[PDB]
This record gives C-alpha cells, structure tokens and sequence, in this order.
C-alpha cells in the first residue's frame, strides 16, 4: 500500500520538512500533539494517512521522515519547535560537526560516522511500511553537507534497494545571486551521483521562485519560508493522487515511465499553477485554459530557461480540484494547436494526464489564496542542458588557476575526479543535444 | 559579599609583608560569619537566653 | 559541542579582551557577580561556546590570560567585569621583555611557555568537541607579538585540525609609538603566514579616524577603541551562539575566504556606525548599512580598497530582515564596482544572516573582506624595516638574546615572497 | 531539635 | 577617573526595564538573591538524565522557549515565524475524496467461525 | 565486630594520633567531654570500631599512647579533645632516647614495652573480632624509630593474623632535622619490611609542598600536616565504618594491593583539596577529583611517579554518587597512562565506594598507590648512609648500647636487595 519515505538532509533538507510536514497534517486533520481529533471511529480513512503517518500503540501518528544534519542548531530548533512531540526523537539526527559548504569533507570525512546511524534508521521506516513506493530525499547542491552526504548515501541506498525508486528534489545554484563561492564544485561533483543514482530530480533555482513571488503574489519582501511553502505544495500536488482519489489517479511508476525516453534524460522541471493573491483572485474568473496557458509562460518556470530556446519531450499534467475531462482535452487542443510550443519529432503524443478530486488546501501565515481547482506540470524538454553549459563555464574559470583546490586535497580527494565530473557533465550536455537533433 | 570581593579584588602575586598580613584578616572574618550562618540554618525555632 | 578558547597575550589584548568579555557578557546576560539574570531564555541555551559551568549557576570564561608583567594583571583585575575569571587561568611572568620580540620569543619565553599550555590543554579537554583557537595581541608588543608567535606555533603542532584566529593589532606609520616596531612585526609576520587559518590586521590610527568623524566624539578614549573591536569579534560569532535563517559558523566562512593557504589577511568591518547627530536624520533601513560598509572610510585598517582588487568578500549581518534586497543589495553593488572585484571569481560576495539582533540597536553588519590593499601595508613595513637593518641599529639586544642575524633575511624574504605572489594575483 | 546560643553570643 | 571615562560606552548589567525597553517582553527576576546560597547551597544528589551536573538544563530541562514564543505577539526566532498563526481559523476541511479500504474492512474478519453452529441469542433476524 | 587498637608513638605520633581521633570524634558527633551529640542513626551504628563503651553513655578512644618522654602527654591532655583519652592508657618512661635508634630499640626500650604489651592485650581481648592493629610514629625518632619497631615485633609475634598497618612519617633528604636519620631509618626500614602487611610513607616536605601551592595557606603549622594525615587515616577505614554500594576493608584493599609480600610500600593521597580562592571558580564533579588525585603535585610523598611504573591503585569514595563516571574514568586514565601502568598486571585499578560523605563535604576520594618512584626515596636513603658510614660517624652513641657491627651492615644488604628486586620488577616483560 502507497508509502513514500523522506531522507531531508542539510539544512534546506531540513526547512522543506518543516513546510512540507506542516501541510500534510493540515491537509489531514493531524494536530501538531499527534492525534487526530477524530481517527477512525466516526467513519474514518484509514487509506488517507499511511502514505507519510503510522499508527502507534497509543494511537500516534509519526511521519514517515529522517532528518539528518551534521550541524546541531537547525534541528534542535525543531526538536524545540511546536512540533516537538509530534516527531521521533530518534528520528532527529544531528552531528557535532558539518562539512563547511565542502562536499569533499560532506563525502569522504565527516559522513562516514554517521551513515551507518542514518541508513539502520531508514532500514526501521522500510521495516515499518509494508508497500514502499519510493524515497524522496531533499538537498542542495551549495551546501556540503546537502552535496556529499546526500550523495553517499543515495549511493549507499542505490545498492540497498535496487528497484525502490528514488525522487531527488534539490535546490540548483541561481545564475546570478549566490550564497556560496565554493559551490561550482561541489554542484559538478554532485552531478556524478545525481545522473548515476537518480530516477527523477527537481533541480530548482531560488531566483525564479523570488521574481514569481513578487511579480505574481504581489510581496515586495519575500522570504526563504514563502518558498518552502510553494515548494511544499508543489510535493502536495505530487502525492495528491496518492493521497486522494480521482478520475484518472497516477502512481509515481507512472510518470517515471512516461516522463523518461531515455535512461540518461531524467531531469524534468516542475510548474505549479495558479499563484494569484486574494486581492488580485478577487477580480479574475479561473478556469482550466487559462490555468494551462499560465503554465507554460516562461517567466513561470521555476528554472531560469526558456523552453522556447529548446524542445519539449515529454510533458506530465497533474490536475488538482474541481476539474473536468473535456476541459483538459480542450485545453489540451489549444495548447497543441500553437506554433510557438514545440515538440520532438518522436513525440507526437507528449501528455500523461491525471486528474484529482480535492482542491489543494491553503496554510496558515500562507500567501496563495483558496482556488478551487489547481494543476502542476512536469516538463522534460532540452532547454535545461545551458544551465548546466554556464556552470561548466564558472568551474572552468575557477578550475584555470585551481583555486581552493587545497582545502578539498587536505582533505584528500583526488585531484581528476574535477576533470571526471567535467567531462561527464559535457557529455551529459552533448546527449541533451544529440536529442535535440 | 563585600569581605570576598575584597578578596577577590585581591592581587594574585602577594610579595610584600604588608600584603600577607591584609590577608588573613578576611579570612578572620569569613571564618566567623560562615560559622554564624551555618548554626542559624541547623534549626529554624531559635530558643535563646 | 562548539567551543572556543580565548587566549590573551600582552597589554593591547588583555584590554582588547577584557572589553570583550564585558560585551558579550551584556550579550548573553551575566553579572559582575557571574548569575544568569538573562530575560529570554534564548539568552541562554548555548553559553558554553564562551563559559564553563560552575555550581549554583555560575559562569566562567573560557579564557587563559598571559602577560611577563604583572602589573598588567592588576588592571584587568580591577576591571567591572574583572571578577567572573578564574585566577587558576592568570599566568604571568615577572620581567618584562621591553618590546623586544627576541627577548619574549626565545630568552624570557621558555619559561612560562609551559605554565600556559597546561591551561590551554585543561580547557581543551574541559570541552568534548572544541572549534578552534581565539587569541589576541598586538604585532608590535614584546609578549603578544612575541610570546604570542610562540604559543601558536606549539599548538598548531598540538591541534592541528583545530582553526586558530587572531585578532593582531598592526602597527601604523603615520602613528608610532615603538621604534623598533619594524624589527618585532617582520619577525612575526613570518610566524603567522606559516601558521594561521585566517588573520585580522586592525589598525589603531584607523580606529582614531573612525572616531574623529565618523562618530565625531570628542575624547576617544583606548576604550572606545576597544570596544569597536569587540563588538566585530562579536559579529563574527553571532550566527554561532544563536540560529538564523542562513545559519554560519567559522569554518563556514573559513574555506570560504582562503582561495591558497598563503592568504588569510582580511578586512573586518562594522556595519552601524553612525555619528552623535545622525540618528535623528535616519530610517534605518538594510540599503543603509550597504552604503555603509562599501565605503572605505568605514575601514578599521589604514589601506584603501579602492587600490586594490576585492578577491572575497563576506557580510555577516544580524538582526531580522528578509533575503530578498540583501541579495539584490550584493548583486547591486557587485555590478556597479566590477573593476575593484576580481574577474576569475564570480559571486565574490558571501551572506548570512542571523535573527537574534544586538542590544542597542535593531541593524548590525560584520563585514570581512580579502582585497589586495592588505599588500599595500607589508611594503610599508619593510620600507622601514631595511632602513633599520640596512645600518644594522638596534641590534645588539636581538643579537644579544643568541639568535643569528639569517632570521632577519628570511622573515624579509618571506614577506617580498609574500607581496611577490600576492602582486601576481591582481 | 532547637537552636540554643548564649547571650555574648548573640549580641 | 573622569577624562578615562569612556566617550560613547553606556552598557549597564544586561537587564532591561518595561517590556517596551526590550526587544523581548516578560520581564522577570535573576532566580537567585543570596550569593551566598548560590555558592554553597549546592546539592547533594546527582540528575541521572544530565552527565554533567555542571551542565544542569543540557537537554532543554526547565526551559519554555516555545511557550514564550506562543506568549510574544511576533516570533522572534524566523523558525517558529512558518508555524505561528494556525490557531486561527481556516477554510473547513474536505473529506469526502480520500481513500478507504472496503476490501480490508468487510472481507477480512477476526474469529468466530459462524457456519458450524448457530446457537445465539438474538440474531439473524435482518 | 570489626575493630581497629589505633598504636601511637613518639611525639610526631603522638600529635598526629591525636588529631586523628579529633576529626573521627567530628565524624562520630563524639564531644569533648564522652557523650554523643550526633543527629543521624548512622552516625552511631559502627562507633564500637574505635571507641569502647563506658557507663553513663561515654565512649573511650582505644589507643595506646606511648613515649619515653613525659613531656608530650601533658600537652596531649592539654589539648582541646585531651581528657577523653583514658589516663591509664597512657605509657611513658621518665627519659627518651634523644633520637639513637639504639636506645629506643635495646636500653631504655626493654622496660617500657612490658607495659606496652600488658595496655595492649588487655585492649585486644576487650573486642570480639579484632581486624587489628594501626599505628603511627616517625622514623626519624628515637622510640617511634626505636622501640616502636620493637613493639611491632612483639604483636606480630602475638596476633600473626591480624592486619597490621602502619602510617610511618619518613624523613626528607632536602628537609631535615637530625643528623643520625639515616642510622634510625636504615634501622627501621629492615624491620618493616620484615613485618609489616602495608606501611603508607608520609613526608613532610610533601606536605609542605601541599601547603604552599595547593592550599595557599600563609603560616601551614604542624596542625595543617596532621589534619590532612588525619583525614587520609578517616579515608582508608570510611567504607569499613558505614556502608556503601561497594564496600571494602583493610583486607580487601591489602590483598587486591600486595602481588608479593617484598613490596607493602604505598603513597597515600587526598582529592578535595583547593584553595579558599579556587572554591569559588570550581564544578565539583568526579571528573575534577579524578584529575587532582592523579596529578603527582597532589601526591603526599616525596617521589614522582612518572619516573617509575604504577603498579597498583586503589580509589576509595566518599558520598553519592553513580559508578559508571568512576569506572569509565579509571578506565580513561589506565588508558592515556598506558606507559605509567605496568603490562602484566590487567586492571590495575581497584575501586571501593562509601555512601556517607565526611563532615562538612559532599564528596571525598583516598587514593593509594603502590608504585615503582618510591624505591628512589630508599636509594637516597642508602646515599647518606653509606657517605656517612664510611667514616664510622656517629657509632659510639649506638656502639655504647650493646650492639654488634654487624647489624648495619645486614640492614644495608637488606634494603639493597629489596631496591634490586623492586628495579628488577620494574623492568619486566610480559
Ligand atoms: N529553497 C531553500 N533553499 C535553502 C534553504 N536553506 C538553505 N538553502 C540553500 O542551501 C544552500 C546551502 O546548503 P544548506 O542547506 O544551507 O547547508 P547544508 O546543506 O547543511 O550544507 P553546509 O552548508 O555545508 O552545512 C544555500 O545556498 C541555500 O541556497 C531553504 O530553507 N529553502
Ligand atoms: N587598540 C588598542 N591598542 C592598544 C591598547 N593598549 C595598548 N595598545 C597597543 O599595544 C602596543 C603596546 O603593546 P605591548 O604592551 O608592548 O604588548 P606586550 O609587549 O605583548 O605586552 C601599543 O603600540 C599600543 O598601540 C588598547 O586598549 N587598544
Ligand atoms: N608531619 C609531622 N611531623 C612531625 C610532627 N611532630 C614531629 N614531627 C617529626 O618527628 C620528627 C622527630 O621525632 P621524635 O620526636 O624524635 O620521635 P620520638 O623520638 O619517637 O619521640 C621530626 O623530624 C619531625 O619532622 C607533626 O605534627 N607532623
Ligand atoms: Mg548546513
């Protein structure tokens, strides 16, 4: 039975779990204490809350996550949170030293003292579901900790569960603002694992869900909470098929198949739609055509590209709320009949529809207002690949004059692995346009 | 307080006579007024003549 | 779990230090007496970093306190918050080494050496997982440019892994109180760039020129001065002691900062620093302090940055706020000067942001800085130092202590080594 | 299990 | 003395006075009014849950950072910013599209084996 | 039950016994005039071990206090706890020995130890089960020297099994105060490792040592030395005294601690000893009374044990306290130490533990150690006996009392072939 596993690791790991497990259990019903006001008993869902909770002896509901930090206060600030009691304590796993934005000492130093710890529990929380479907485990490419340890274990678990699939959600360095000067290397050293030990990966930029934000929402002064929370939703909107019925309900193997052509090719970008505030929301009718063409503006994409630059291979819609079959072929019809949108020629058919009931719920200190109907896009396309081109071009400027190349050799990597991962991410580049071709 | 912070205001090194007689007389009295504390605190009726 | 230990060396870091503890004492919430009357109990959740606990609540500092004269020691000792440290931690010698680096380094040095790392060590182990090493003193001193070269050499070999940071007060030019000031600094500028993770140059004549307009205060006392230093010895550690939304620590910035090993010569900065009369004309607002930390009068050091390429840049800044035009702020002023940045390293510029603001005022701004204006003051230091040895005066109390006269070459050799790659860089 | 001091004592 | 008096340095003990001079509220004692008690009284039993008794509240003992962050009108700590105001009401929850498990709860029975005998005291009678 | 006859002889005996019985009267809440005053059941419960019963509710030390010289009785009995001892308890002579080994040991020895023997029988057939006997003196002296060997000859003779302990107070070679020191040493030393179960070395110097740096105490008297002997006495024989959850005794700490019946040589030592200045700066925790009782400063003898091998250490504890600290740390510190412990012995540490704290403190700790340093102690010793036996020096005052040449020579032999066999174990292989 339906059952997913978290493995939120660093501290934007950590920042996500918090959004996210905040708006499961507002979408469920479950008080921060761990007991429902009314389970079972009066009617009752018993398929509702086993995807991310499990019962206990006393009728507790703990969600089926691991944090792990090797830094103490990001999650001692959750141990002292309001939701204290509503996690394990066990669960909470911290280290007394971390890797320093260096995923050469998140990989091969610090890691290793802990793995063992972090991979007996995840082995308990496969003990405790009896049908896993999947893990899926929340980074960032900048942080050391999110890159190596994330990547070691990813690569302990390729070994541990060869079929049980594996959804990374990560957070990819922004073009222009950053908050490291470390982080090209790690990125490219990540990218390794990532392409050999991924099946699905959500690399997302921070600066487009900024400029979204403000443009859309109307928030001058956005914060990191506000982009958890559209992160949050957008796994929501993920799981909502899991979690709750529908006409046409999809599991996680069924977009894996009819998301990747190829085995190589597994980096889609996800789209969530709509984002209006309440004053804004006020005036506009919503409806499914003007959700859908909003979907696919460039200037909503949650990766800085633009997907008139490349080609669409494969598109997944995911419908949430009060929606309807004929409206989703008509909007469907609308959209094919444009020129401006592409598509490969071994793709005539590029579309994986699914449609929930529920509407997706609002959280408090929220910034979406209620809208009846919603709907998330996961596109695969080739327009990604010049992210990856333009971070080629700032390691290779680092990499000219090997600058902090010291700190990772006392560590003691070997020095090619840099030029290993460059090459691998060219030819990952050059693959993308062999299917561009 | 006032005797120990005294003593505590006191120099580490202590070289000179003078010094090492301003010493003790502190302690004469920090010896005396721990001793009357802790005889009050041994019972709380106080029946005295 | 994350500690530090507080050296103190010489009569510049016993006073820089004092006013140090002091501060972060107001900080966390402590007595001259040593209780917790802290109001937020936020206040008090990771105060081990500074203090060891004693019973009944009491909290002592984490710092071992040197010096050859004990009269010194005395000052501190009369001190408001001189009562909360240990005097088990004061260690001192008898004679004082008369500014004379030779003096402390080798001939008054080997005697009380061992008395310090006895503490060092009985601290060391007091803590199960120690950061690293703080220690302060002046590069123009006889001790703390003196002893100070010699105790972090012995502990480097001893903790290697551990980070060390310095807060060395460099001597000015324009404003010398020691002659033989060029003969004690190039003799110690070799021990740091072998050993140090990360150093500090603070200038005093800066200091003065920071308290002469920017805050326009007619008598700056060493007190003033004193405390500017410490509130950014503060502002380096305040993403430690308490969360915040980017959370930090001193390793977080120390990879961060050191693109080779030979360079760790940085630029600290204070961000709120405004005149008597201004705070009435003012809203204070986060662009504010951007304007107010890029201009170089706000500088603590005597270099101009503006003579020099920024290779990294780093602003620490506390207080709540949000990241948004923080960022926009580093992308801003990192587009419009592109010249004085370096071009092989994009995004020079690294932030984090902790909640927990300081006491008296709600905006606060560490900025450290690596640039190339730090090569402009080693030349200036050797412009007088071989004019000194050039006539070999002052040079029968060095070579009075037994050492050779080969140590002056090679500490010279070592900083135009220096300079030399450090001038091939820009 | 009373308290008893002399009258130098206590003045 | 009066020209070593500092030009700017005005920081008294670190305690604040109504809860308007604060950046925080509730202002309350240091919990201790003798130092002589502090220094002395020390106690005679050693805490099993703490390893130091140095390190008296080491694992958050006796310590209500959340409740004064629920007790202060805005969360100061930028975490408990994301949950503060669900105590507010919302929009009533929507139930009836979520899965339940018919095939488990009517096919799949406990004991009783009910064919073999029919003995009982009021039943079948639908 | 389990009773202790407390020896106590000579003037530095003497005043240390004396102090001794002072601060276990503070313990048992015994006042100066016999009566208990104490507030706790347990404080009475095991007083029978060194006091014996007398009508009207009185308590009477068991000692026997012995001198050739009448003098220190007088200021014994005008001591502060002086008329609690029994007046027939004491024995003196009307002239001393003026410190020759020789007359407290043949001449004026031979009439006194008649009645010696005649107090200390009528003691030790007073108790049911007598544990045995300890006693203290100083083998600098002329009776302590002198005929207190002689006494330990007589009641090892007597009672063979009892256990017999001596707290001896041995002479310095930077500090000292007679000239025919090493003539009562060499003299003394023969005759207990001949018989004696455990002998605990005091120096004064040490304790000096002690007084100047560790206590900070500006004018250290005699009373400071014989209060902190007094409170090592206490330490040993507080878990034979009140129960604890490990208990021990004498026994249990002589068997764990004697591989071979040579070597009964220990230095004693005392954690809780700081500063009136470091009380106010401290945790008091296990952790800190481990440090301060393993660092040699600390140690009440004369010789650093980081120039030889710690063979065995015993820990006893006072106060409330959980054992897993105490074990994990001995454990630590056999660990770090690897080089000081020796390899064929596994475990060298042995741990007993009392609940009740001593008076005015929480927690205490006793450490005594057999180790390989203090051989250098005797070998100094042997230094400035042979540099002065080399020219006969000294001999007719000895040669006067009877004795031959011989016996000298034979004592020599002896203590160099006990410092050859501890060398010789020192350098072993596993
Ligand atoms: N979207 C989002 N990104 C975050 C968040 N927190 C941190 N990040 C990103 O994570 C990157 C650094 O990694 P962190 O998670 O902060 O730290 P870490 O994963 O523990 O690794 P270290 O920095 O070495 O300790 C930063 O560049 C941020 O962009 C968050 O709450 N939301
Ligand atoms: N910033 C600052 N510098 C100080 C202070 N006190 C002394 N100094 C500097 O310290 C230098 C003298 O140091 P010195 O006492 O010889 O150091 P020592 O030999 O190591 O003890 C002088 O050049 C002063 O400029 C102070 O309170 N603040
Ligand atoms: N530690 C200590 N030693 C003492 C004390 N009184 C005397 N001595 C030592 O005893 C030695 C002299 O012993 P002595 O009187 O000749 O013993 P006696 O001949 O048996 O009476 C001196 O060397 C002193 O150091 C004391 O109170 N404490
Ligand atoms: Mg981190």
């Amino acid at each position: 039975m339906r059952e997913c596993i978290s493995i939120h690791v660093g501290q934007a790991g950590v920042q996500i779990g918090n959004a996210c497990w905040e708006l499961y259990c507002l979408e469920h019903g479950i008080q921060p204490d761990g007991q429902m006001p009314s389970d079972k008993t009066i009617g009752g869902g018993d398929d509702s809350f086993n995807t991310f909770f499990s019962e206990t002896g006393a009728g507790k509901h703990v969600p089926r996550a691991v944090f792990v930090d090797l830094e103490p206060t990001v999650v001692d600030e959750v141990r002292t949170g309001t939701y204290r009691q509503l996690f394990h304590p066990e669960q909470l796993i911290t280290g007394k030293e971390d890797a320093a934005n260096n995923y050469a000492r998140g990989h091969y130093t610090i890691g290793k003292e802990i793995v063992d710890l972090v991979l007996d529990r995840i082995r308990k929380l496969a003990d405790l579901c009896t049908g896993l479907q999947g893990f899926l485990i929340f980074h960032s490419f900048g942080g050391g900790t999110g890159s190596g340890f994330a990547s070691l274990l990813m690569e302990r678990l390729s070994v541990d569960y060869g079929k049980k699939s594996k959804l990374e959600f990560a957070i990819y360095p922004a073009p222009q603002v950053s908050t490291a000067v470390v982080e090209p290397y790690n990125s490219i050293l990540t990218t390794h694992t990532t392409l050999e030990h991924s099946d699905c990966a959500f690399m997302v930029d921070n600066e487009a869900i900024y400029d979204i934000c403000r443009r859309n929402l109307d928030i001058e002064r956005p914060t990191y909470t506000n982009l958890n929370r559209l992160i949050g939703q957008i796994v929501s909107s993920i799981t909502a098929s899991l979690r709750f019925d529908g006409a046409l309900n999809v599991d996680l193997t069924e977009f894996q198949t009819n998301l990747v052509p190829y085995p190589r090719i597994h980096f889609p970008l996800a789209t969530y739609a709509p984002v209006i505030s309440a004053e804004k929301a006020y005036h506009e009718q919503l409806s499914v055509a003007e959700i859908t063409n909003a979907c696919f503006e460039p200037a909503n994409q949650m990766v800085k590209c633009d997907p008139r630059h490349g080609k669409y291979m494969a598109c997944c819609m995911l419908y949430r709320g009060d929606v309807v079959p004929k409206d989703v072929n008509a909007a469907i019809a609308t959209i094919k009949t444009k020129r401006t949108i592409q598509f490969v020629d071994w793709c005539p058919t590029g579309f994986k529809v699914g449609i929930n009931y529920q509407p997706p719920t609002v959280v408090p200190g929220g910034d979406l207002a209620k809208v009846q109907r919603a709907v998330c896009m996961l596109s695969n396309t080739t327009a990604i690949a010049e992210a990856w081109a333009r971070l080629d071009h700032k390691f290779d400027l680092m990499y000219a004059k090997r600058a902090f190349v010291h700190w990772y050799v006392g560590e003691g990597m070997e020095e090619g692995e840099f030029s290993e991962a460059r090459e691998d991410l060219a030819a990952l580049e050059k693959d993308y346009e062999e299917v561009g071709v | 307080e006032e005797v120990h912070k005294e003593f505590q205001s006191l120099s580490v090194f202590i070289d000179s006579v003078p010094k090492k007689i301003r010493k003790q007389k502190l302690e004469k009295e920090m010896k005396q007024l721990e001793h009357d504390i802790s005889v009050i605190e041994k019972h709380k009726i106080i029946y005295i003549a | 779990m994350r500690e530090i230990v507080h050296l103190q060396a010489g009569q510049c870091g016993n006073q820089i230090g004092a006013k140090f503890w002091e501060v972060i004492s107001d900080e966390h919430g402590i007595d001259p007496t040593g209780t917790y009357h802290g109001d937020s109990d936020l206040q008090l959740e990771r105060i081990n970093v500074y203090y060891n606990e004693a019973t009944g609540g009491k909290y002592v500092p984490r710092a071992v306190l040197v010096d050859l004269e004990p009269g010194t020691m005395d000052s501190v000792r009369s001190g408001p918050f001189g009562q909360i440290f240990r005097p088990d931690n004061f260690v001192f010698g008898q004679s004082g080494a008369g500014n004379n680096w030779a003096k402390g380094h080798y001939t008054e040095g080997a005697e009380l050496v061992d008395s310090v790392l006895d503490v060092v060590r009985k601290e060391a182990e007091s803590c199960d997982c120690l950061q690293g090493f703080q220690l302060t003193h002046s590069l123009g001193g006889g001790t703390g440019s003196g002893m100070g070269t010699l105790l972090i050499s012995k502990i480097r070999e001893e903790y290697p892994d551990r980070i060390m940071n310095t807060f060395s007060v460099v001597p000015s030019p324009k404003v010398s109180d020691t002659v033989v000031e060029p003969y004690n600094a190039t003799l110690s500028v070799h021990q740091l760039v072998e050993n140090t993770d990360e150093t500090y140059c603070i200038d005093n004549e800066a200091l003065y020129d920071i308290c002469f307009r920017t805050l326009k205060l007619t008598t700056p006392t060493y007190g003033d001065l004193n405390h500017l230093v410490s509130a950014t010895m503060s502002g380096v550690t305040t993403c430690l002691r308490f969360p915040g939304q980017l959370n930090a620590d001193l390793r977080k910035l120390a990879v961060n900062m050191v693109p080779f090993p030979r360079l760790h010569f940085f630029m600290p900065g204070f961000a709120p620093l405004t005149s008597r009369g201004s705070q009435q004309y003012r809203a204070l607002t986060v662009p504010e302090l951007t304007q107010q930390m890029f201009d170089a009068k706000n500088m603590m050091a005597a270099c101009d940055p503006r003579h020099g390429r920024y290779l990294t840049v780093a602003a620490v800044f506390r207080g709540r706020m949000s990241m948004k035009e923080v960022d926009e702020q580093m992308l801003n002023v990192q587009n419009k000067n592109s010249s004085y940045f370096v071009e092989w390293i994009p995004n020079n510029v690294k932030t984090a942001v902790c909640d927990i603001p300081p006491r008296g005022l709600k905006m606060s701004a560490t900025f450290i800085g690596n640039s190339t204006a730090i090569q402009e003051l080693f030349k200036r230091i050797s412009e007088q130092f071989t004019a000194m040895f050039r006539r070999k005066a002052f040079l029968h109390w060095y070579t009075g202590e037994g050492m050779d006269e080969m140590e002056f070459t090679e500490a010279e050799s070592n900083m135009n080594d220096l300079v030399s790659e450090y001038q091939q860089y820009q | 299990q009373i308290t008893i001091i002399p009258h130098a004592e206590w003045e | 003395p009066i020209s070593a008096l500092p030009a700017f340095s005005y920081i008294p003990p670190r305690h604040q006075g109504p809860k308007e001079r604060s950046y925080f509220s509730r202002e309350g004692q240091t919990g201790i009014v003798s130092l002589y008690d502090c220094v002395f009284k020390r106690r005679l039993d050693y805490n099993q849950k703490l390893h130091r008794d140095d390190r008296e509240h080491a694992k958050n003992l006796g310590l209500h950072i959340n409740e004064e962050e629920q007790e202060r009108t805005v969360p100061v700590l930028m975490s408990s910013v994301y949950g503060k105001r669900i105590n507010q009401p919302i929009e009533p929850l929507n139930r009836d599209y979520g899965h339940v498990s018919h095939v488990k709860t009517d096919f799949y029975r406990k004991n009783e084996i009910p064919s073999i005998k029919g003995p009982g005291f009021g039943h079948i009678n639908p």
